[PDB]
């Protein structure tokens, strides 16, 4: 009703667009106004249901006229249109439509400026005026263009700062990350420049070198928002310091301007009046155009030499407004280089995570979406889609390629006329040679330019990354990992799921880095970081491997963890044995730092349980509460997972998962303020079902679905997989997520009869009862007799592991229903019947799926094994005494019809 | 006996099934441009001319030698036929022996075959008999027909060729890919317009559609000049229908199998100096096309090297030779930049890239004089020359190059003994297949 009233029934001269529309609102108004009424003293949903059928064309012009629109829900839509006064609703929608925007700050009817998702604060020019009645588009596009000319402002006083002469380190306090790393690089490349016109640069590396000692000194005792900011300094000083490194290194001088030109250098036009385009960035004699976007402060990568290849050739390729194609294994860098190109080039990458769900109209819905904007699109995965799908947006990519490269105004895709803008570009990243995956037609990737990626440089980026936490040794340290992680992909059985590339490597500084709050900086913190993530997705002997091998190469309290999960599993009836509470730690530090994580082992082995009595662990730890969506992934088929488009309307039915994330974003009851959300997909890793997560999964954390719409995954949503084979699951789910590998089963017998007994006492005099039947539970034949079933022929072959929940719901159920005799007997009558019964149980749970010959051999077994009251092929207990079942069969004389 | 020959192949191939319409506009055409056995002649020459594009370059050598057997069978005598058979014997090492001395060409044939020159014997049957050949540009001129279909392997595709080819003939092309329903409307559409008022419209990877082109086509194509359709199609693809297929003229592209020929193809597609980088580019591409077809040795796997990769390659050297106007061209930074930057990026393999780089090398060492190959060495450009000169220049040093029968291992470097295995598997699986064709 409140987006219906602000989309019509109080703006004006809008009601003119649609009358038939504007007739049945005021219809169903006055009929929702009655309906109030009465209240205040089902059929309004569904009319209102109907009359969003004729509000689809209104919705695509209000998106073509503000294109960033293109990223919202229709609800969201109708949600910020219907913002005439509030001006918090569309604060909100600021990520989404632009991705490093968080919010926008407000002042009294009036904008001051907007804030990052880091929390940094980029501050407007002048203050923009809303007045009751403008809509949103138009300050909406003010707003866009604001923060381009506040951000070449920041930029332009910081590098008038740096010309005057002044340290970085008193302006490092005062700009935007932006504003600092443009005109830092902007007086590296005219320093580096000037030094090249000489045979000089030991100078300049002198000066280059105390400026990151200062930057380094001055890093431990700064605000966290300067932290960030001096952090990707030292990234880009780090470059810096390379770059100069190598040219210093070089013996002439032709093979020192080879060198730099095959690295960036951000030039400034001084002619040029327009403010937004007097940034240019050159690299191997192509320039391309800075955008100003606001970037905010990401986590920026290290500048290895595959890094500057890549960025090279994806500069190659925009020079003639191509596409930008990376293909190689996972855990690569392949969308990171994308996005680090990106925020170079001073603009967000909107990445897209392609599915066989997005045909034809869901691509080029897409396409006209970042068209129209103007943003780069880095379409992850594009293996995933259909083979007809992507022949058929071939014609679109061409079309959007040749009005880029002639200058075309507008583009025809979807049967409807957009206009073009000039900044768009795409990008495409993708896994040839995995299972289950489609074919690029050579048609399409003659309009994209590859570039393989195989093998990612780990080294540099370990040793940088360990300097700019500050490690003392740093050179020798990354250089033991490295060594550590390929004498540990060498030396270990060759099972599928066994992958050490650059995410595991990089898992383990994200678990390094908080570590050092409790082990100090220094290689106790990386060998236990490198425990905490390796060790738990290794097998028995590789464990043994890899203790022998960091006992090799490298030299060498959580009593509260420990007692809450004792708790919670007396609480829940395990019990804590070596290997359990092994498992539970495992998950319990892999959890802390990576969201994603696949718990794999054999049926029955022990996930549920051990990530439940965590999860319970973690709630009465923290005092968090903590809600678990359990959804069985195979059994929904992936339109019901995800969603489906209605093609009869071209409406959004949300499916499971998605509604699920939805739920969690809005928050409108404000009860997922402060809670974890655990979603489990128990079921097998089917890779069309999974990856079509995989921007959810890694660090983009995001859901990329059909209509455009982008979920930002919150810290405090974490995915569970729990599954039993990893046969099927390709590398790129596995490397993105923490894996917890159960080898063997995590329970005892005796453990695991203890718990059943106590879980079915708990499920219903009874204290002598139960006291009994424990006692008749002789672990001591029990195992003997566990061991001699072990020698049957066994149809639908189960592990006698699993056969425990049969016999001990048998015996207690029986036990429960022969109940209503046992108060007129004596002890040893009492004994002898449940011994017996027992026995019969344990028979029919045990050798139940056996011939009648195996059942006699375990009936014979199970006799001799256990006084007690020997249990026959045909004993039975009649109404308490026993018998057979020769006396029990009825007369039967049928009759001839 | 061709027919028969001709229906044996699309029993082979379902994409080289042969109708009798083709056929008989085959014979047409040869009146249409000692008397019957110069008939014959020009029969069998204009049938090879016709027939061959619609095969790859296996069966191109295959039909070209089983149809010089033929023609020369019927001629010639029985002692040539004896030593014509025993000498694909050797070549299919079946039979083992010198042939009969008699005239000359069996003499040219037998040093081709004892040099250990596989692929000269082969193809010398196309140098000697047939004195013509077709491209696309000569099968679609010299078609009556109103479709038709272009067939390719996979991860390589002639779009361009027909973009080429529309831009010559000064036509617009509409391309409308195949595979969803919003595409098969506008195609009808497009077909319809294009029927009642003309021009070219060309369907890719029509293989995707397969139920709309067994309907709507093929009713189509069974029921003005200047409209054509052109489809695309793969080799490894389903099967298409016959019906269909018949009714439309099928052409195979497939890279050049030459060095040379390659050379002037990418010469003929197009101040001095970017006339001389231009000529360096195009001898680089046609080396790595002609050295990626080894798989085992000439490279680690099997990479694709097509047309973008020489655009972005001439596009980067215009660049650096305009932004660079003081003469002292950078030669390490076009090196490097080619080898790792644009054909460098497809290769996965780090021998590979050694390898790229250096032919990258060789090719662009930026020397006053450089010998590229054994036999052609090209001069750099002077200072008071002129483009047209340069053209002219660099086109004569092409004509005179004269490429040896040895080309496959010493213009490439490399050892003789992987050539050896190389040509004599294709030279006995092609010799294989004429002895199971010709004795039948
Ligand atoms: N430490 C333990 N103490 C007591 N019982 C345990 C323990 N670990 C596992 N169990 C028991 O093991 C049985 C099967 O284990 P669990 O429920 O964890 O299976 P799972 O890993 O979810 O199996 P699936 O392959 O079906 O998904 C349960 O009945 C559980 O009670
Ligand atoms: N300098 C860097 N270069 C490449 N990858 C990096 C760098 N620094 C960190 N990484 C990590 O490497 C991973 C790159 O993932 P990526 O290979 O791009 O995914 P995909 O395989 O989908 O392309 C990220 O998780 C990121 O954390
Ligand atoms: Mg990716």
């Amino acid at each position: 009703w409140l987006d219906l009233y602000g989309i019509l029934g109080e703006n004006l001269d809008i009601q003119n667009f649609l009358p038939l529309e504007t007739s049945k609102f005021k219809s169903l108004t006055s009929e929702y106004k009655m309906i109030t009424t009465r209240a205040f003293q089902k059929l309004t949903i569904d009319s209102l249901k109907m009359i969003k059928s004729s509000l689809s064309t209104f919705l695509e012009r209000q998106r073509r006229q503000f294109p960033r629109f293109y990223f919202l829900g229709n609800d969201d839509l109708l949600k910020i249109i219907g913002s005439g006064k509030h001006h918090d609703q569309v604060s909100k929608f600021m990520k989404k439509m632009f991705g490093s925007i968080e919010s926008i700050i407000f002042f009294e009817d009036s904008i001051t400026g907007v804030r990052s998702v880091e929390g940094e604060v980029l501050n407007l020019n002048e203050k923009i005026e809303l007045k009751d009645s403008i809509q949103a588009q138009e300050w909406l596009n003010i707003l866009d263009t604001e923060i381009k000319l506040s951000v070449f402002t920041q930029f332009r006083d910081c590098l008038g700062q740096l010309k005057d002469g002044t340290d970085i380190e008193v302006v490092v306090s005062k700009y935007i990350f932006q504003a600092i790393l443009l005109s830092a690089q902007v007086m590296w490349t005219e320093l580096v420049e000037k030094c090249l016109q000489t045979n000089e640069f030991s100078k300049y590396w002198k000066e280059v070198d105390m400026k990151i000692k200062g930057l380094l000194d001055k890093l431990n005792k700064s605000s966290d928002n300067v932290k960030k900011k001096i952090e990707a300094l030292l990234v880009e000083y780090l470059h810096f310091n390379n770059v100069i490194g190598q040219l210093k290194n070089c013996s002439t001088k032709e093979e020192a301007r080879l060198l730099w030109a095959k690295v960036q250098k951000f030039y400034q036009k001084n002619d040029t009046l327009d403010d937004l385009n007097s940034v240019f960035i050159s690299q191997s004699g192509y320039l391309l155009q800075y955008k100003f976007e606001y970037i905010g402060i990401p986590e920026r990568l290290i500048y290895t030499p595959l890094l500057l290849v890549g960025f090279a050739t994806l500069t190659d390729s925009l020079h003639q407004k191509y596409g930008g194609c990376f293909f190689g294994p996972a855990g690569t860098g392949k969308t990171e280089t994308v996005k680090a190109f990106g925020q170079n080039l001073g603009r967000v990458v909107v990445v897209f995570n392609c599915d066989d769900s997005f045909d034809y109209q869901v691509l080029s819905r897409l396409l006209v979406g970042i068209t129209q904007i103007g943003a780069w699109g880095c379409f992850d995965e594009f293996n995933r889609l259909d083979e007809k799908v992507l022949s058929a947006v071939s014609a679109n990519i061409q079309q959007i390629q040749n009005g880029l490269q002639v200058g075309k105004s507008h583009i025809t895709l979807l049967e409807e006329e957009t206009p073009l803008s000039p900044h768009t570009a795409v990008f495409i990243t993708l896994n040839p040679g995995y299972n289950g995956r489609s074919e690029l037609p050579e048609n399409l990737k003659k309009s994209f330019r590859e570039f393989s990626m195989k093998s990612p440089q780990s080294g540099t980026i370990a040793e940088m990354i360990l300097q700019i936490m500050g490690f003392e040794d740093s050179k020798s340290l990354a250089s033991k990992i490295v060594h550590f992680l390929e004498l540990l992909s060498s030396k270990c059985s060759s099972m599928n799921h066994y992958h050490f590339g650059l995410r595991t490597l990089k898992g383990v500084l994200r678990n390094c880095s908080p570590l050092v709050s409790e082990f100090g900086e220094g290689e106790k913190t990386v060998v236990e970081s490198l425990k905490r993530v390796i060790l738990p997705s290794l097998g028995d002997t590789d464990e043994l491997v890899f203790k022998d091998e960091l006992s090799k190469i490298f030299d060498s309290n959580s009593k509260a963890i420990v007692q809450c999960l004792k708790d919670a599993g007396q609480r829940s009836g395990f019990s804590m044995s070596e290997e359990f509470l092994k498992k539970c730690m495992q998950f319990y530090y892999m959890q802390k730092t990576q969201q994603a994580l696949i718990l794999v082992g054999k049926a029955g082995c022990g996930k549920t349980a051990t990530w439940k009595t965590v999860i319970d662990a973690m709630a009465i730890f923290d005092g968090h509460a903590n809600v678990v969506y359990v959804i069985d992934t195979k059994v929904l088929t992936k339109e019901s997972l995800y969603g489906s488009m209605l093609k009869a309307t071209l409406e959004w039915r949300d499916g499971l998962f998605t509604s699920i994330l939805r739920r969690v974003n809005d928050d409108i009851t404000g009860t997922f303020k402060n809670s974890r959300i655990w979603v489990v997909f128990d079921s097998d890793l089917d890779p069309e079902y999974v990856e079509a997560m995989n921007s959810v999964l890694d660090d983009n954390k995001i859901l990329t679905l059909p209509n455009g719409e982008r979920l930002p995954i919150p810290p405090n949503f974490r995915i569970l997989f729990e599954t039993d084979n990893l046969d099927h699951t390709t590398p790129a789910t596995i490397t993105r997520c923490g894996l917890l590998w159960f080898s063997t089963d995590v329970c005892s017998i005796s453990s695991k009869i203890d718990h059943l007994l106590n879980k079915s006492y708990e499920a219903l005099e009874l204290d002598k009862l139960k006291d009994l039947i424990s006692d008749s539970f002789d672990m001591a034949s029990l195992t003997n007799i566990f061991t001699c079933s072990n020698d049957l022929v066994h149809i639908l072959g189960v592990r006698t592991f699993n056969k425990l929940e049969t016999a001990v719901q048998l015996a207690v159920h029986l036990i429960s229903s022969y109940r209503q005799w046992f108060q007129n007997l004596d002890d040893k009558s009492l004994k002898d019947v449940i011994t017996l019964l027992i026995k019969r149980s344990l028979l029919y749970a045990l050798a139940g799926d056996s011939t009648g010959e195996s059942q006699r051999a375990f009936i014979q077994t199970i006799n001799t094994y256990f006084d007690s009251q020997e249990l026959s092929d045909y004993s039975t207990i009649v109404i308490l005494s026993f018998s057979s079942f020769c006396s029990e069969i009825p007369s039967v004389s049928l009759e001839a019809h | 006996k061709i027919f028969s020959m001709l229906e044996k192949f699309g029993q082979f191939h379902w994409f080289y099934g042969i109708s009798i319409g083709q056929f008989l506009s085959c014979f047409k055409r040869v009146f249409i441009k000692t008397r019957v056995d110069e008939i014959l002649w020009l029969l069998y020459q204009e049938v090879y001319c016709q027939f061959s594009t619609a095969l790859d370059k296996k069966f191109k050598m295959i039909m070209a030698m089983t149809m010089f057997c033929l023609y020369k069978f019927d001629i010639e005598s029985e002692q040539y036929k004896e030593a014509v058979l025993t000498m694909i014997g050797v070549l299919s090492e079946s039979s083992d022996g010198v042939p009969k001395l008699t005239n000359d060409d069996l003499r040219y044939l037998w040093d081709y075959v004892t040099t250990k020159s596989y692929i000269s014997a082969l193809n010398w049957f196309k140098n000697e008999f047939f004195v013509d050949e077709w491209n696309i540009a000569d099968v679609v001129a010299n078609s009556e027909n109103n479709y038709f279909t272009m067939a390719s392997e996979r991860d390589v595709d002639g779009t361009f060729k027909l973009i080429e080819l529309a831009k010559a003939s000064k036509e617009s092309l509409k391309i409308i890919p195949l595979g969803s329903i919003e595409n098969l409307n506008y195609a009808q559409e497009e077909i319809s317009k294009s029927k009642i008022e003309g021009g070219w419209i060309l369907l890719q990877n029509i293989q995707m559609s397969l139920s709309w082109v067994k309907t709507y086509l093929h009713k189509h194509v069974e029921e003005h000049e200047k409209f054509k359709m052109f489809m695309t199609c793969h080799l490894t693809g389903d099967k298409l229908p016959a019906p269909l297929l018949q009714r439309t003229d099928r052409v195979v592209y497939e890279d050049i199998p030459g060095i040379l020929d390659t050379v002037k193809d990418l010469w003929g597609s197009q101040g001095v100096w970017s006339v001389y980088c231009t000529f360096l580019l195009s001898w680089f591409h046609a080396l790595i096309t002609a050295r990626t077809r080894l798989v085992p040795h000439g490279f680690s796997k099997k990479y694709y090297f097509n047309d973008c990769d020489f655009q972005f390659a001439s596009v980067y050297l215009e660049n650096v030779l305009a932004t660079n106007s003081t003469n002292n061209i950078p030669w390490a930074q076009v090196r490097d930049h080619i080898a790792t930057i644009v054909y460098g990026g497809k290769i996965d393999e780090e021998k590979d890239l050694e390898v790229v780089a250096k032919l990258c090398a060789h090719v662009f060492c930026g020397s006053d004089n450089l010998q590229i190959v054994p036999g052609v060495r090209i001069p750099q450009p002077l200072l008071q020359q002129s483009e047209e000169e340069e053209r002219a220049r660099l086109t004569a040093i092409l004509s005179n190059t004269i490429e040896p029968a040895d080309s496959l291992s010493s213009w490439l470097q490399l050892p003789r003994e992987s050539i050896l295995d190389y040509e004599r598997l294709q030279a006995k699986e092609v010799a294989s297949s004429t002895e199971q064709l010709l004795q039948e």
